[PDB]
Parts: C-alpha cells; sequence; structure tokens
C-alpha cells in the first residue's frame, strides 16, 4: 500500500490505459470548415432549440415546463416592465436564465446584434 | 469530436433517406435532425 | 531446411486418424494451442514452446463451437505435416456492417464487425523467422481452416512462376480467389491494379445480366453484341 | 344458462366485448393495412375501447 | 426599424383555411421579408400540403406570455417532426430535394455500363483532396475514385468474401473487396483501407457530418 | 500592468491524471464540465478546474450515459440493465444461486468480471484505472496483521465473516468442473476477492426511472464512484431518465473554489465502522460515531448546542458559520457529540452551572479511560504512519480508524472544556 | 396540455 | 366522405386525456407470435408490440428478460421472436381500469417522442385524428 | 456616403496547415456583390 523512498516521499503507480482503445483515434479529429455554418445556426436562433430540448431532457412533464417558463416569464416583466419590449424578450430571457443556471454560458435573451450594420435608417434586407 | 455515422455507399432514395431521418432522431435528437434536414435540403437543392 | 526443434510434451495426445464429428471427454490446456476464431466454430492448433507464436503443431487438432468447451476432431481432408513448421496466419471473411435498431438513446447507427470464414496458414519458406532478412512466405504449403465445415484441409495452389521449385520466392504473388478456394502464383509484375479486379469482376455480371435481360426479345437470336 | 346469476352476464359480456374488441380493430387495420396506410394499434384501441 | 425588432423572439402560428393534419396549424419565427407574399419553408408546404398553384395562409400571432411561450416550446417545427400515427417523420425531403440526393448517391457506372471492352483510377488521401478536386473539375461527381480511410470499416457493403486478395511473399497481403481494398500484413499490423467511391458519396456523408459538427459547435456546452 | 510586465511564469502529491482516462469516457458521450481529475498517493480525486459561481439551480458537473455502467436490481429477480449477460449464460446461474439480500456484493462481482472479459465492454478499458489488489483500501483484502492491529473485536469479526462468505462463494462456484467462460473470469480465489472488494467499495444503489420501469439498482458508475466521500458534500448524484444520463450536480446557490474537491455522501449518516466495513476508510469528522457511555451523568444539550452555534432538530444538526465568525474548533466530530454524549432536556429548564461542571470532569474522568484503554496514542499513530514507509494501505486505513475514534474522544475532551468554561458567560 | 390540473 | 369521419372520430373520443400515472390493473392483454404468424406478416407484429408497456413478467427459464411496467422496445422484442416465448401480456387501453381517461402505463410510449407519454396530453384527439388523416389515401381476376 | 472599402473581420489559426479568415466589402451597388463574389471564388480555388 504505502510506499515510500529514502527522502521520505510518497511514490504511486501511475495508472494508465494499459490497452488501447480503437475508437481514441477515430474521434478526436475536428472537421475545420464549419465556420459559416456555426455563424449560421447562431444568426437563426437554433443553438435555442438546442437549449430548448436540453432543459426539456432534465423534465418531467413538457406542459409543466412551459407554465413554469411562462410563470417566471411574466414574474420578469412585471418587475421590469420597460426591458422586455424589443431586442430582449421575456420569454428568451428565462429560457437563457434556465440554461446559464444549468452551468452553460448562453448570451442574455440570445439577443444579437448586427455588427455589419451600415446606418440607423438600413433595416437588413431578407433574400428571399 | 468525429460522428460515428455510417457511410452509405450504395444509393438513397425515398425510403432510404427516411430510415436516416428515423435512425438520426431517435439518435441525436430532433433539434439535431431538425438542423441536418435544412443541411440536407440545400444539398438536394443545390445537386438537383 | 532449417526444422525447428521437435520437442515433445507431456500432455500431447495424437488426434489423427480420429472420427471426426466426435467430442473428446478431456479438456485441453489452451495455453498450449493456437486459439483461431472464426464465424461458426473455434479451432485448436497445438502451439510448440516458441520466442514467437508462429510455430504451428498439426498432429493434434480440437475443433469447438464458437467460445465452448466441448472440443472435437476436425474433419482433416489432407496429409497435415508431422512437423513443427511456422505459418503466417492469416483471416479470410467479411465485413459484416450493419445499422441494428435504436431502442435505447445513443444507441450506435452502425455495427461493424468482421466475421472469419476461412483461415490461411502459410508456411515461412524454410521455417525462417520473421525477423530474418531472408524471411519469404512459402505459398507451396498453404492451409486452410474453415468454419463452415468445421475442417482443415492444404490449398490446391497452381503455381505459374517460371522457374520451377528452384525459382525466386520474392518474386511470388499468391492469389486468392473464388471463395478461397483457387490459389495460384504469379509474378510480382504481373500484379493487377485492384480497380481493375473490381472492374473485372463486374463486368463478368453485368454482361451475363445483360444478356438475359435482353435474351427475352423475339430478335435476340439476329441481333450482334456490342 | 350454463353459469349462474352472479357470473352467467358477467363473463357471458366480456366474451362478447373481447371477442368483439378483437375482431374490430382486425377489420380496421384491414381496410387501412390493404391500402398501405400504416396506424398504430393504440389510435384504434381507443376508438375501440 | 422597431417592427423589424418586435417580431424577432414573437412566433406566429401558419394555419391553412382547408386543413388537413395536426400541422395545418404550426408556429414559426416570423423574419421581415421583402414583397408582398408569404415566404414558407418547402419542407413545411408538404406538412400544410402546400401547393403553389396557389394557396392562402391564415397567420395568428400569440397575444398573451402563456401563448407565446407554448407556441416557442410546443408548436414548432424543430419539436414536431414524428407523426404521431405511427411514429414516422414528416419533413422528410421530397421532389426535387431528393432527386438532388439520388443523383448524388447514384454512384459509379458499373461493369458494361462503363468500359467498351472487358478488362480481362486516382487515390486520395483524404475527403477534402477529393472535393477539391471536383471543384477544380479534375473529376466528375459519378468518376470513381479511392479514398484513403483512416477511421474504422464504415460503409455498408453486402457481407461478400473478397473478390481477390494480393499476398505478396512478404508477408503483406492486399484484400480486394467489392467497394473497397484492405491492405494487412503479417509482420504488422497496418490495416490500410482505401474506400472505392464517388464525390457524390462523399459529400453526402461530409454534408451530414458537417451539419452535425456544426451544431455540437454553435450549442458548446463544453465552455 | 501589462501582461508582458507581470510574470507569473505545492499540492505536489496530486497529479493530473492521464488524459487517456477522460479521452476514453469523453468518446463515450462522459462530459464534465469544469472539472479535472488528478491522482495522488491516496488515489484519484476530482477537482475544480476553475471558480464556480452559484447560480439559482443546481449546476451539472458530469453526465455518465447508462450503457458505460454495470446495473443490477437490487431485489430478486437480478435483471441486468445495459444487458450484458447472454441468454443461457453460466454466469447467471452464479448470480442468482445468491442470498437476496446479502449477496448483493457478489452479484456485482460476476457482472465485474464478466464485463471485464467481454471485449466490448467499456469496463474492460475503465478496469485498468481501478486500484489493483494491494492498491484498494477495502478491510476485505486485509489480512490478520492489519485486522489485529485495527484493534476493533466487533469490526475484525465482521470483517473476518465477510472473508470467509466471499472466499467460500469463490469455492463453490469456481470448482474444477467450471466451464472456461466461468473459469476464466476468476483464474484464482485471491482475483474474486478483488473483485468483491471494487463492488462493496464501489456500488451507488439509486431509484432510477429506465423507460417505464422505476427500480432500485445496485450501480456501478463509472467517472462518479471517483468522487471521494464527505458528510458536508458539494456535490449530489441525480438520475436523468429522458436520456439515460447520470447527472453529477453540484449543490444549488453553493459556490464552489478553484481547485476544491468534489465529494459526495456514499452513506447518509453512518459511523467509521460501518464505513470501514464498507469501503474501508474512516473520517475523524464523522457527525454519527458514536461512544458507550453511563447513563448516570448528562448535561443539558440545548446550552451545549448553541455554544458551538449548532441549530436544528437532531436529524439536521449542522453549524453555522458565520454566526461563529472563525470557531476554527467546531467541525462535524462535535456534531456527533451532541447525540452520543448523555443529555438531559426540560421545555426550558435552565441547567445548574456547578452541577454540570461537577460532571464535566466527571464526565471527561471517564473520557480518559477509554485513550488509556487503547494503549497508543492518536499522535503515536499519526507519527507511526509517517515513519512508515513499506506496509499495506490497509494497514494504514486501521491506524486511521483507531486514530479517528481515539481523537474523536480527544475531541470531545477539548469539546467538554470549551463548554465548561463558556458556560458561566 | 398546459390546462392540465390548474397549471401547478 | 373522410372529412365527416373525422368529426365523428374525434367526437367519439375528444374526453380521453392521459391524467393518471398507472391505473393499478392487472389484467393485460395477451398475444402470442406462434398462432399470428399464420394469418398476418411478423413485421407489423413487431410494431403491435412496440411502444407497449409489459403488463406481466416474461421469463425464459429461471431468467427473468423483462418485468411488469417495463417498456418495450425493439430489443426486447426481437429476444421474445428468437427465444419463442407466448406469455406476452401487454397494458392497451382495452386494459385501463376507466373509459373517460387512460393512464401513461396503460397507454404506452408516446410515438411522437419515443418516451412514455407525459399527463394531460389529449390523447384522445390525437387518435381521432391519426385515423382520419390517411382518410384520404383509400383487375386482374 | 461611404467609399469602397475592405476588411478582415474574422481571422483564426487553429492550425498549422488550416487558416480561416472573413472579408467583408462594402459598399456595393446591386448586383454587383454576386459579381464580385463568383469571380474571387473561382480564382481563389484554382
Ligand atoms: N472522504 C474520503 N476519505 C478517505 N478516503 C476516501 C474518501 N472517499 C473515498 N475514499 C477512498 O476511496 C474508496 C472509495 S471509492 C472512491 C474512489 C477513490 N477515492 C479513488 O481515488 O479511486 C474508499 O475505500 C477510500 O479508500
Ligand atoms: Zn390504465
Amino acid at each position: 500500500g504505502i510506499q515510500r523512498d529514502d527522502n521520505g516521499r510518497r511514490i504511486w503507480r501511475r495508472r494508465t490505459l494499459t490497452k488501447k482503445d480503437d475508437m481514441l483515434r477515430y474521434k478526436l479529429q475536428r472537421v475545420p470548415f464549419v465556420e459559416e455554418q456555426v455563424r449560421k445556426i447562431k444568426e437563426v436562433g437554433k443553438v435555442m432549440t438546442m437549449d430548448i430540448e436540453r432543459l426539456l431532457l432534465s423534465e418531467d412533464n413538457r406542459f409543466e415546463f412551459v407554465n413554469s417558463v411562462a410563470a417566471e416569464a411574466t414574474e420578469y416583466v412585471e418587475k421590469n416592465r420597460d426591458e422586455y419590449g424589443g431586442t430582449k424578450k421575456a420569454i428568451f430571457h428565462v429560457l437563457s436564465n434556465r440554461v446559464n443556471d444549468l452551468g452553460f454560458d448562453r448570451p442574455e435573451a440570445y439577443a444579437e446584434s448586427d455588427p455589419y450594420k451600415p446606418g440607423p435608417g438600413y433595416l437588413k434586407e431578407y433574400y428571399t | 469530436e468525429r460522428a460515428n455515422l455510417v457511410f452509405h455507399n450504395k444509393v438513397i432514395d425515398g425510403t432510404a433517406i427516411k430510415r436516416l431521418i428515423s435512425r438520426l432522431i431517435d439518435h441525436f435528437g430532433m433539434a439535431y435532425t431538425s438542423h441536418i434536414l435544412d443541411q440536407v435540403k440545400t444539398l438536394g437543392f443545390q445537386q438537383a | 531446411d532449417g526444422d525447428i526443434a521437435f520437442v515433445q510434451s507431456k500432455s500431447f495426445i495424437s488426434t489423427q486418424g480420429w472420427d471426426s464429428e466426435m467430442v473428446v471427454d478431456y479438456r485441453i490446456n489452451e495455453d498450449e494451442f493456437h486459439k483461431i476464431s472464426l464465424l461458426d466454430c473455434d479451432f485448436f492448433i497445438r502451439k510448440p514452446p516458441d520466442p514467437d507464436n508462429d510455430v504451428y503443431d498439426f498432429r493434434e487438432m480440437y475443433v469447438t463451437p464458437p467460445d465452448t468447451d466441448i472440443y472435437s476432431v476436425p474433419r482433416v481432408l489432407a496429409p497435415m505435416p508431422q512437423k513443427y513448421i511456422r505459418c503466417a496466419m492469416s483471416d479470410y471473411g467479411c465485413y459484416d456492417v450493419t445499422e441494428p435498431p435504436i431502442d435505447a438513446p445513443r444507441d450506435p447507427l452502425y455495427k461493424s464487425e468482421r466475421e472469419i470464414s476461412k483461415v490461411f496458414l502459410t508456411k515461412h519458406y524454410r521455417n525462417r523467422r520473421l525477423n530474418d532478412p531472408e524471411f519469404v512466405l512459402d505459398f507451396e504449403e498453404i492451409y486452410v481452416i474453415d468454419s463452415k465445415t468445421k475442417s482443415i484441409t492444404r490449398a490446391r495452389v497452381l503455381v505459374t512462376v517460371p522457374g520451377g521449385r528452384k525459382r525466386d520466392r520474392k518474386d511470388d504473388l499468391l492469389v486468392i480467389r473464388d471463395n478461397g478456394n483457387s490459389f495460384k502464383i504469379i509474378h510480382v509484375g504481373e500484379r493487377d491494379d485492384p480497380t481493375t479486379v473490381i472492374e473485372r469482376e463486374e463486368w463478368t455480371k453485368t454482361r451475363e445480366d445483360m444478356e438475359k435481360h435482353l435474351r427475352k426479345l423475339r430478335d435476340f437470336s439476329v441481333s450482334n453484341w456490342f | 344458462r350454463i353459469l349462474g346469476i352472479p357470473w352467467g352476464f358477467l363473463i357471458g359480456a366480456e366474451l362478447t366485448i373481447v371477442q368483439s374488441r378483437i375482431s374490430l380493430v382486425n377489420k380496421i387495420q384491414k381496410v387501412y393495412r390493404s391500402q398501405g396506410v400504416q396506424i398504430h394499434n393504440r389510435h384504434i384501441e381507443i376508438i375501440v375501447r | 426599424e422597431i417592427l423589424q425588432e418586435v417580431m424577432q423572439g414573437h412566433p406566429v402560428l401558419l394555419n391553412r383555411a382547408p386543413t388537413l393534419h395536426r400541422l395545418g396549424i404550426q408556429s414559426f419565427q416570423p423574419i421581415l421579408v421583402e414583397g408582398r407574399t408569404i415566404c414558407l419553408h418547402p419542407l413545411v408546404c408538404k406538412g400544410f400540403n402546400a401547393d403553389f398553384d396557389g394557396d392562402q395562409m391564415a397567420v395568428h400571432v400569440p397575444l398573451s406570455l402563456e401563448a407565446q411561450a407554448e407556441a416557442r416550446l410546443l408548436m414548432f417545427s424543430h419539436m414536431n417532426l414524428l407523426s404521431p400515427a405511427i411514429g414516422d417523420p414528416i419533413s422528410v425531403p421530397t421532389q426535387d430535394m431528393l432527386i438532388g440526393l439520388y443523383v448524388l448517391t447514384s454512384g459509379t457506372r458499373r461493369g458494361i455500363c462503363a468500359n467498351r471492352y472487358n478488362p480481362c483510377e486516382p487515390f486520395f488521401c483524404n475527403s477534402y483532396d477529393a472535393i477539391g478536386a471536383y471543384r477544380q473539375k479534375r473529376i466528375n461527381l459519378d468518376s470513381p475514385l479511392w479514398l484513403r480511410w483512416q477511421l474504422d470499416q464504415r460503409v455498408i457493403a453486402s457481407k461478400e468474401v473478397p473478390i481477390e486478395v494480393h499476398y505478396e511473399s512478404f508477408g503483406n497481403y492486399h484484400e480486394i473487396y467489392a467497394h473497397y481494398l484492405i491492405v494487412r500484413s503479417v509482420k504488422k499490423e497496418t490495416l490500410y483501407i482505401y474506400i472505392r467511391t464517388t464525390v457524390g458519396h462523399i459529400s453526402f456523408y461530409r454534408e451530414i457530418e458537417e451539419a452535425i459538427q456544426g451544431f455540437s459547435q454553435a450549442c458548446s456546452y463544453d465552455t | 500592468p501589462f501582461p508582458l510586465f507581470q510574470s507569473p511564469a505545492s499540492s505536489s502529491e496530486l497529479e493530473s491524471a492521464d488524459p487517456d482516462f477522460y479521452k476514453i469516457g469523453y468518446v463515450r458521450r462522459v462530459r464534465a464540465y469544469g472539472v479535472e481529475f488528478k491522482e495522488g498517493p491516496d488515489g484519484f480525486g476530482i477537482y475544480a478546474s476553475k471558480d464556480i459561481e452559484p447560480r439559482r439551480r443546481a449546476r451539472v458537473i458530469m453526465e455518465i450515459p447508462h450503457e458505460l455502467m454495470i446495473t443490477i436490481r437490487q431485489k430478486h429477480p437480478w435483471m441486468f440493465f445495459p444487458d450484458i449477460v447472454p441468454i443461457g449464460h453460466p454466469i447467471f446461474d452464479i448470480i442468482n444461486s445468491t442470498d437476496p439480500e446479502r449477496d448483493w456484493d457478489l452479484r456485482l462481482a460476476c457482472l465485474l468480471l464478466f464485463s471485464f472479459d467481454r471485449e466490448d465492454h467499456f469496463w474492460r478499458l475503465y478496469g485498468d484505472f481501478l486500484p489493483a489488489a494491494d492498491e484498494c483500501s477495502s478491510l476485505l483484502l486485509a489480512t490478520e496483521e492489519d485486522l489485529a492491529e485495527l484493534q476493533d473485536p466487533q469490526l475484525v469479526s465482521t470483517i473476518r465473516q465477510q472473508q470467509k462468505r466471499v472466499l467460500e462463494f469463490w469455492e463453490k462456484n469456481w470448482h474444477s468442473g467450471v466451464p472456461l467462460k466461468i473459469k476464466r473470469l476468476a483464474e484464482d480465489a485471491e482475483r474474486f476477492i478483488w473483485a468483491v472488494s471494487i463492488a462493496q467499495t464501489r456500488c451507488i444503489s439509486m431509484k432510477t426511472r429506465i423507460g417505464a420501469l422505476v427500480q432500485d439498482l445496485n450501480m456501478m458508475i463509472p467517472y462518479a464512484d471517483m468522487l471521494n466521500h464527505s458528510f458536508e458534500p458539494n456535490c449530489f448524484l441525480h438520475w436523468r431518465p429522458k436520456d439515460r444520463i447520470l447527472e453529477v450536480m453540484s449543490n444549488a446557490g453553493q459556490a464552489i473554489k478553484k481547485g476544491e474537491e468534489m465529494t459526495i455522501n456514499y452513506m447518509p449518516g453512518q459511523k467509521n465502522n460501518m464505513l470501514m466495513e464498507r469501503y474501508g476508510f474512516s473520517t475523524p469528522v464523522n457527525p454519527w460515531d458514536a461512544i458507550p457511555f453511563s447513563g448516570d451523568s448528562r448535561i443539558h444539550l440545548n446550552s451545549f448546542l448553541s455554544v458551538f452555534n449548532i441549530f436544528g432538530l437532531p436529524e439536521e444538526y449542522y453549524h453555522d458559520s458565520e454566526l461563529s465568525g472563525d470557531d476554527s474548533f467546531v467541525d462535524g466530530a462535535v456534531i456527533a457529540a451532541a447525540r452520543t454524549l448523555p443529555t438531559w432536556s426540560d421545555i426550558d429548564l435552565p441547567p445548574i452551572p456547578s452541577a454540570e461542571r461537577k460532571a464535566v470532569k466527571e464526565l471527561q474522568d471517564e473520557c480518559r479511560k477509554m485513550l488509556a484503554e487503547y494503549p497508543t496514542t492518536s499522535e503515536q499513530d499519526q507519527k507511526l504512519l509517517d515513519s512508515l514507509s513499506e506496509a499495506r494501505t490497509t494497514f494504514a486505513t486501521a491506524v486511521k480508524y483507531r486514530m479517528h475514534r481515539k481523537m474523536f474522544i480527544g475531541k470531545i475532551i477539548k469539546a467538554l472544556d470549551i463548554y465548561q468554561e463558556r458556560l458561566l458567560f | 396540455g398546459t390546462g392540465f390540473n390548474k397549471g401547478l | 366522405d373522410a372529412g365527416y369521419l373525422t368529426r365523428r372520430l374525434v367526437e367519439v373520443v375528444q374526453h380521453i386525456v392521459v391524467r393518471r400515472t398507472d391505473c393499478g390493473t392487472i389484467r393485460g392483454i395477451s398475444v402470442s407470435p406462434r398462432n399470428k404468424s399464420r394469418m398476418m406478416s411478423e413485421r407489423i407484429f413487431i410494431q403491435t408490440l412496440i411502444g407497449r408497456v409489459l403488463a406481466d413478467d416474461i421469463y425464459i427459464g429461471s431468467r427473468c428478460v423483462a418485468f411488469r411496467n417495463q417498456d418495450l422496445g425493439i430489443g426486447l422484442v426481437n429476444r421474445f421472436i428468437t427465444f419463442g416465448t407466448q406469455s406476452i401480456s401487454i397494458r392497451t387501453p382495452f386494459t385501463c381500469r376507466s373509459t373517460s381517461w387512460i393512464c401513461r402505463l396503460c397507454y404506452g410510449r408516446s410515438p411522437t417522442h419515443g418516451d412514455l407519454v407525459e399527463l394531460g396530453e389529449a390523447v384522445g384527439i390525437i387518435a381521432g385524428q391519426s385515423i382520419g388523416e390517411p382518410g384520404t389515401q383509400l383487375t386482374g381476376g | 456616403t461611404r467609399t469602397l472599402q475592405w476588411k478582415c473581420v474574422e481571422s483564426r489559426r487553429d492550425s498549422k496547415r488550416l487558416y480561416y479568415g472573413r472579408f467583408i466589402l462594402s459598399p456595393l451597388m446591386k448586383g454587383q456583390a454576386d459579381t464580385i463574389g463568383i469571380a474571387m471564388r473561382r480564382a481563389l480555388l484554382g
């Protein structure tokens, strides 16, 4: 059990994977060309879609989850009436908070600006 | 992390793609498959 | 030449000249035997001690269903050697890549497993070791372990390399074909491209299928192929 | 008439009910399966129930 | 500008007046678009049976915060992909979406359709080079090619013994299968795999793999 | 203050674990958030990689998929989830021929050995990170030399009773007539002892809902057993049924500082003898360790509870930190004293300080006797451990168990001392 | 659905 | 005609809602795979047992392979076929101890969500639409 | 009001053999951006 050398320090067997794992070499690689996809997903809003499902994974009844979200969203707007009207939505703020409560990081209410917007009067036309 | 898909090599058709969507939903969930459908939709439209 | 040291053990019980479809009451020590795992059966060949597990003793062999203790006697169909030889063991089979049903979460989308139908034991030339600089495989002596029949035989090998038994073994190229039944030795310079091998087999198959499809037309007898 | 008062109607009606249940679902599924329509038995058993 | 930010995050319900399924009414995130017509996703137009010879939908905006909650969390298309009738997908690609995928996976011409006479191809170290060569018009979509496979055996082919095994006298033996080449050795355990496929199969496989990785990176729970 | 001017470039016993340890799990959809695995002479352990800022609800720390675990029902019939035993396999007959309530560890040991034999099972890889026969601290592996030094006739008798039960089970089910698929699982009697030791020291019983079925499973979760034990844990185990993921969640509203160890309570409340019997370790701060005492002398526990800022019902005894300010003395050890010490209390009857002072010395007069009963002192044992350099780890644990018990007696001696004088104010 | 019980 | 049939179908079961977890019934519809294959395909026989909640334990010798109130997946169903068991009793809407509602276990696993159905689901209306929707989808001798 | 200017908005180097870069060109009149993007893509690839 306990083993020490002359200096008095403790020497222990470094537990290491003796055998070899096939899947280890087949899964550590990452694709290099998803920069446009990840940017599109965030801009579209599918990042919340995964978060919405993730919350439902730890839930027992999806009808109770939406009632709890609606109840908490109503609580948010009552406290701060002049915050959840435009770029920030009461429901999205609840969802962002509930994800942040799990220990992950999301922007507040999933709100995103347009860094490339030229002027105040220029609104982004959508290419249908 | 590399995804452990299956390299479909012969052909895919209406029945083959329908099975693949079913397996993707049952393995990755609807949020992943919803994004996969959009990529598949773009790929099918582009190559058509 | 280069005969391996013909040592003798204490548990050696020769199974030569025994009935095939009969079991042996006793149980063998797996440490003393080569364990060959195939799809339908597990094959045991006596393993004489050696620095590398290359020496085979075909004097006593046993076949059992996969992962089972009831040993039997394989259906020997060839004059197996009575001396220790070094054989290179290479399996022969197919990959059964299947898509299992998904019920539990995160179940694998595919299940890739390799099924072994035959195992080839290629004798080293003059029983030379792998580490020997003059190592070369003697393709004349090849033994096939068939899982379906639970039998072991000797490969019927056709040598087409000019030079006879005195040829240079370094230019040999064994060409296994027809479900591991046709063994042909050709010069390495005559190796077919893998693309050619695939296209050649596809051309033969589709040509026969096309002819059968066209055979039902009533002007087939007065038509040409092109 | 074979069984008594508390069980002549108890299991007699149950036999009619149970036999009708399997018969009804088979006939309904016969139409949809013939036309290549896949519907789970749950959606039909609820109607039959 | 106020309208653009107002609709942001506020789902609306799209209803087909000749309603057909449970998907006849569904919720989408509206985006302000040009013109005077309602653009709709091609996939959801099959759930609505929305033919494009003429159709008009009724759109309703939930007002109460409870209604907006359940519109976003219960009626969105990303959470209703399986038909309750049997549990089968509803947003399956159809029409020219299915045609394009079929053409991609319609691989090489085989046998007598590929060679005029009885015989009696490029090697790509990775899928990126195969795609890149296709972009540079070096190879066609259906032209056969060999892909150096670094993963495990993954392609779905009929379970058959190798067509031909080229067993060299030095211990290296190549196993030519109907769809891939495997280079094993006796001295070593290299296990080199080369897949005989097309750009189309690679493009289809890469599209699925990139979609998964792109979705995973965007939803970076690791950080 | 620029980064170039700033030049940033202890705990030597703890080294970062093998990266393959997390990698072999990471490929199997195992995610650890904000934590890292460190190993040392004591063993493995999970330590925070960053400050865990508290949130409204519990924060997810680790996730383990169901397919990576070994699970067996606590109640007959014995059904294995992520089913690994094939139908008709002889190992099921061995498992099914066990005591329904006493041989839970044996049934897990058979599965543990069976899993190591399976080539596709994940535990054949994770088994390399399990402690060996010498590294494991379970008392089931200890010999008479460590058991005699343990100095506990009740605990030694129980341990030696288990050793006979485990060894005889191996003899019955691993004779010469077993199939090779069973014989190779336990080639020698010693290995099966190690298998039971791992099963006892790493089983995590929990009520989990798998699909539509709810049951109690003697689980063998990997990466979650590595969490050490503490009666005041900073995290707990939560089973998520929808995706069959076992979540390790830090307590809600609790901050975890950088480098702090993440711990869970293996048992809700138990004495050190139970922990030694099951897990082979003891804690001097156990709030459930007892000691026989004569009922003739007793004190007013309400005064005793308040003087150390202990509040709540006896089922929920705990200490308040900010009220005490610093109070480095008070810990979980003195909380056990509030239960095991003979006490008296009326509705609101104040105590007599002189009578308690008459009894505190009388109480402490007895307290010196138990320490005299053990020939060695508390500091003598720990001094021996530092001087010791070649011995089995079970010997060290046996030293620790009697050392912790002696300190538990030593702790209450000081506890009564400070309590007696503080009663005046 | 969401109206089951009384939302609590 | 199909649209008219939808209204009648939804009306008869408009009140059916999943309101209880387990109704506590003990009776279960027994299905055997050996007396059935003579008439219908085996593939559809799997679908009848997919998403069902088992009403009684299933044994293969002394080995227990499934338990009461355990959901049936393709893995369990295929096991029954391979080993040729016949005493398979499952919970169905026929076996629920109610007619104004249905419990989660008696109904089974929701096809849409791939898990046990959640309380409050308007499962009756879903059943009505699941039959009426294919309404607009319904020689050589 | 503005002049036609370009800028690099994103630049990543997550390898020694994989560089990423995103560039913006603005303002552009209607129909010009597609022409520039198509021709630049052809020049970049071959
Ligand atoms: N709080 C604690 N104090 C001391 N040892 C502990 C402990 N919690 C766990 N252990 C040790 O761990 C065993 C239980 S299994 C826990 C995994 C182990 N800590 C490891 O590093 O691999 C106990 O038998 C004991 O030896
Ligand atoms: Zn019921």
